[PDB]
RNA sequence: AACUCUGGUGGAGGCUCGUAGCGGUUCUGACGUGCAAAUCGAUCGUCGAAUUUGGGUAUAGGGGCGAAAGACUAAUCGAAC
RNA sequence: CAUCUAAUUAGUGACGCGCAUGAAUGGAUUAACGAGAUUCCCACUGUCCCUAUCUACUAUCUAGCGAAACCACAGCCAAGG
RNA sequence: GCAGUCAAGCGUUCAUAGCGACAUUGCUUUUUGAUUCUUCGAUGUCGGCUCUUCCUAUCAUACCGAAGCAGAAUUCGGUAAGCGUUGGAUUGUUCACCCACUAAUAGGGAACGUGAGCUGGGUUUAGACCGUCGUGAGACAGGUUAGUUUUACCCUACUGAUGAAUGUUACCGCAAUAGUAAUUGAACUUAGUACGAGAGGAACAGUUCAUUCGGAUAAUUGGUUUUUGCGGCUGUCUGAUCAGGCAUUGCCGCGAAGCUACCAUCCGCUGGAUUAUGGCUGAACGCCUCUAAGUCAGAAUCCAUGCUAGAACGCGGUGAUUUC
């Protein structure tokens, strides 16, 4: 029963939630939703997207 | 699918029909995988043969070795690229579809398979878990 | 000539006719086989479709892959407050069928379940039993001869329950009453089994337990006039066709000179009366329980409705019946769970089920949190003073 | 040495891409008791000349006219009305 | 026969006692051109596996207006003749 | 095309395990001949696609009988049409042939099923080229290329949907009848066991999955997006700002809800009576014999349990039944 963390957002996923990608180096990128696999598959860069953890952190937001 | 195969497999969702042409992982020459057919497919009325991961294929060669090219050979199916559901919940995918040559009985005609190599592939093949690397 | 590819029937010939049912709550047309050592127990019981959520647990299957694995799996709630007792039926065996001899009510219905026996009832003077409820006058004699003519005659008897719906955050007001057989022997205890739960509600750990096959008695969700594609699952005719092509193409031969009943044609999809059988209660919960939601592995303190409520339907503060899969009809709707009418020892029975944790997060969205303590623990404080 | 090469200039062509225009390939799309006794939509061929076209004029039925299909000659053509 | 394919009554390259090829009733070839006919490859795609969903306009119901084709009489089958 | 009778013979011996000459007797209308009986004041002419049903002359699946059946694999046959019977290259093809999967890729009918269902590849009304024939116009069941596929709103049939009448009205039911549905495979184990000199090599029970079909459902994943929800972007217009208009939904990204996908999950019941066949008791026929009387087991069959509809002219129980 393990919660994991998005690759991009940083967000907790509960079991079944989003997919898991197989990169062809073959690293493991989990995601809670479509909306982080379409932000990742876009090649976006999560220390720029306003909402994420590493942006967040980043910017030192709520610290 | 028939012999070879080390055990059951859930049912993973069906990515490769028939005309899909795969990459090949292994080292045996061959840079492509035609699948022609599935082993242990369905009898269905216009519908296409189809594999998953795991599965083995009837295959040609379109691009390697001239030794390789124009023959009828088995392949299994290493990876899929289409989400598939675990029953752990996890609907996981591969970035490409591959699969390695093998004989009927399920060896492997190549020595090492290049990238990751999915979990009931592996667990269905054991001489594709043997040469394999990364399992997922 | 032939038909030069043999293949499958579209559709199934016994689902027929596919056709509007007669009411929402759909018949219980079968009872399980009455034990009569048994001691008296409904073997139906009727509640409301809550709506779906998602469970972990250890899967408990020798041989297979994932023994003693956690498999994610769908369950089914059905929101199930206590069932209202207001009468009996008696049953005698004709060489016709059965035949119902005779009803018994009790003494006091309640507005809901007298709400089912008006179509305007704001307009009404609500004088039903109102002569019913003077045949208890003084001694009950009027009762107790037609509660002795039961027990003389009535080789079946049924009870009378309707569901307290004014529990449930439903708009309705109006019960669904049903009758449910009573099993457990000797029809006169039977009947003194009723004759004792008349006003008195009955429970669902009562009926049901943990890991026990139930089937689901209900009407399906409706969806209009369907055309044969979708409502049969015939082939989209070829790109290049004239006059359409979610059709059936040839709808008989030129003889017999009439359209076959077998002939996929196009109607009403949905809204038809389903049982389907086989569905495991994966857990009987309490509504006077706050940890509905929790389990021995998770120990939040959280009750089994979402972050938001279940979406379309609202917020489960009564028993519940966490089952396994899909059953028939949509949110809202009045199901009716059934004991099996069989018994299953196929080793997907008879497997003791402990759930590992309940998803709770939203299903208005992509919900990413359990509680609302989890939501302010993961974002932090808010502008609006979190 | 006969003579070669390079950069500009220039603006040719029944040259090209493509509007208007002129046609009418495919959908064998729409319509098919139509908007229409031939249209509508997309897609197309061509687009500076053997171009497109108005007005005037000439050729009349076993006759005309025809870059030729027995085509066209007033919704009429292997002989108009 | 070879090649193309896993497989090719297709395509291409050859062979030629060619039912019945052939030299301005033109023979062979040919760059460019072609809404011509054909084959393969890459890209691409709901052509398909295998279907799902959305939009507008219909259809539907209403107020108004309001035709036509067709029509011996009509309208449930099975078998017999 | 498919059967049957006789049995010289083949089959190491041995007519009939499996074949079977010379004869001979039949079946079917799924080929093709024969007729010209219906249609010439239009029965739309092949093939394919789609979809339903039916037949059994059974390819597979279930249960069995026989063998030149040791095992494995086969071969012959019985009940049996319940349930399946494929994906492709070439060709317009039906047919063929090959690649390949499969339990198996059985044969047929339904106006050579099915064109107001489609398609128009084939035959082909006018165009055109060739070959041969003809002096020629022209001919060719010779090749090639192009060639408008119209109408339903009527009756019935089918699919769904209402509905007068039953004193009224409402609730809860019964179930006549009609339909009905599940299918098949593999791996592990049995077990390298039985059997066999070896080579080889099973089965039943058990368990886990899968194929095809079906009925739902939308927690999850995917798809959809007029939530025109939020952001962005181009061009222009509102003097700039803010906020907007238009671009026939302007475009891009995300996008809840709803709908939905073997692209996602769940679910798909067990009793009885039988066929083939193997038997029991037992005469006929003092013996024998499954059969004659009687009787046992037994198929994917049949009928129920279960499931779907509920007769709108089938029925029941129950509630209330109108004046100041
Ligand atoms: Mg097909
Ligand atoms: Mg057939
Ligand atoms: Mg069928
Ligand atoms: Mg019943
Ligand atoms: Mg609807
Ligand atoms: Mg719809
Ligand atoms: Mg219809
Ligand atoms: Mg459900
Ligand atoms: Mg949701
Ligand atoms: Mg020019
Ligand atoms: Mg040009
Ligand atoms: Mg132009
Ligand atoms: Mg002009
Ligand atoms: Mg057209
Ligand atoms: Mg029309
Ligand atoms: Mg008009
Ligand atoms: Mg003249
Ligand atoms: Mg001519
Ligand atoms: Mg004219
Ligand atoms: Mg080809
Ligand atoms: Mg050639
Ligand atoms: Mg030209
Ligand atoms: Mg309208
Ligand atoms: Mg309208
Ligand atoms: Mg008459
Ligand atoms: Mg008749
Ligand atoms: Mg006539
Ligand atoms: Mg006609
Ligand atoms: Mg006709
Ligand atoms: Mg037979
Ligand atoms: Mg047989
Ligand atoms: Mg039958
Ligand atoms: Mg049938
Ligand atoms: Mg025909
Ligand atoms: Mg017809
Ligand atoms: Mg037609
Ligand atoms: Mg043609
Ligand atoms: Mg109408
Ligand atoms: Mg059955
Ligand atoms: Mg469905
Ligand atoms: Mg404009
Ligand atoms: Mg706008
Ligand atoms: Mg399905
Ligand atoms: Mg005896
Ligand atoms: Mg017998
Ligand atoms: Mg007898
Ligand atoms: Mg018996
Ligand atoms: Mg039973
Ligand atoms: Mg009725």
């Amino acid at each position: 029963m393990k919660v994991e963390i998005d690759s991009f957002s940083g967000a907790k996923i509960y079991p079944g939630r989003g997919t898991l990608f197989v990169r062809g180096d073959s690293k493991i990128f989990r995601f809670q939703n479509s909306k982080s696999a379409s932000l990742f598959k876009q090649r976006k860069n999560p220390r720029r997207i306003a909402w994420t953890v590493l942006f967040r952190k980043h910017h030192k937001k709520g610290i | 699918s028939g012999n070879g195969a080390q055990g059951t497999k859930f049912r993973i969702s069906l990515g490769l029909p028939v005309g899909a042409i795969m990459n090949c992982a292994d080292n045996s020459g061959a840079r492509n995988l035609y699948i022609i057919a599935v082993k242990g497919s369905g009898s269905r009325l216009n519908r296409l043969p189809a594999a998953s991961l795991g599965d083995m294929v009837m295959a040609t060669v379109k691009k390697g070795k001239p030794e390789l090219r124009k023959k009828v050979m088995p392949a299994i199916v290493v990876r899929q690229a289409k989400s598939w559901r675990r029953r752990d919940g996890v609907f996981l995918y591969f970035e490409d579809n591959a699969g390695v040559i093998a004989n009927p009985k399920g060896e492997m005609k190549g020595s090492a398979i290049t990238g990751p190599v999915g979990k009931e592939c592996a667990d269905l093949w054991p001489r594709v878990a043997s040469n394999s690397g990364v399992v997922v | 000539s032939h038909r030069k590819y043999e293949a499958p029937r579209h559709g199934h010939l016994g689902f027929l006719p596919r056709k509007r049912a007669a009411s929402i709550r759909a018949r219980v047309k079968a009872f399980p086989k009455d034990d009569r050592s048994k001691p008296v127990a409904l073997t139906s019981f009727l509640g409301y479709k809550a709506g779906m959520t998602t469970i972990v647990r250890d899967l408990d299957r020798p041989g297979s892959k994932f023994h003693k694995r956690e498999v994610v799996e769908a369950v089914t709630v059905v929101d199930t407050p206590p069932v209202v007792v207001v009468g009996v039926v008696g049953y005698v065996e004709t060489p016709r069928g059965l035949r119902s001899l005779t009803t018994v009510w009790a003494e006091h219905l309640s507005d809901e379940v007298k709400r089912r026996f008006y179509k305007n009832w704001y307009k009404s003077k609500k004088k039903a039993f109102t002569k019913y409820s003077a045949k208890y006058a003084q001694d009950g004699a009027g009762i107790e001869r037609e509660l002795a003519r039961i027990k003389k005659y009535a080789s079946v008897v049924r009870v009378l329950v309707h569901t307290q719906i004014r529990k449930t955050p439903l708009a309705q007001k109006k019960a669904h009453l049903a009758e449910i057989q009573l099993n457990g022997g000797s029809i006169s205890e039977k009947v003194d089994w009723a004759r004792e739960h008349f006003e008195k509600t009955v429970a669902v750990d009562s009926v049901f337990e943990q890991n026990e096959m139930i089937d689901a008695i209900a009407v399906t969700k409706g969806h209009g006039f369907e055309g044969v594609t979708h409502r049969w699952g015939t082939k989209k005719l070829p790109r290049k066709t004239h006059r359409g092509l979610r059709k059936v193409a040839c709808i008989g031969a030129w003889h017999p000179a009439h359209v076959m009943w077998s002939v996929a044609r196009a109607g009403q999809r949905g809204y038809h009366s389903r049982t389907s059988i086989n569905h495991k209660i994966y857990r009987v919960g309490k509504g006077d329980d706050e940890a509905n939601g929790a389990t021995s592995f998770d120990r939040t303190k959280k009750t089994i409705t979402p972050m938001g409520g279940f979406v379309h339907y609202g917020e489960i503060k009564n028993d519940f019946i966490m089952v396994k899969g899909c059953i028939p009809g949509n949110r809202k709707r009045i199901v009716t769970l059934r004991k099996s009418l069989y018994t299953n020892t196929s080793r997907k029975a008879l497997e003791e089920v402990s759930l590992k944790w309940i998803d709770t997060a939203s299903k208005f969205g992509k919900g990413r949190f359990q509680t609302p303590a989890e939501k302010h623990a993961f974002m932090g404080t808010l502008k609006k003073d979190l």
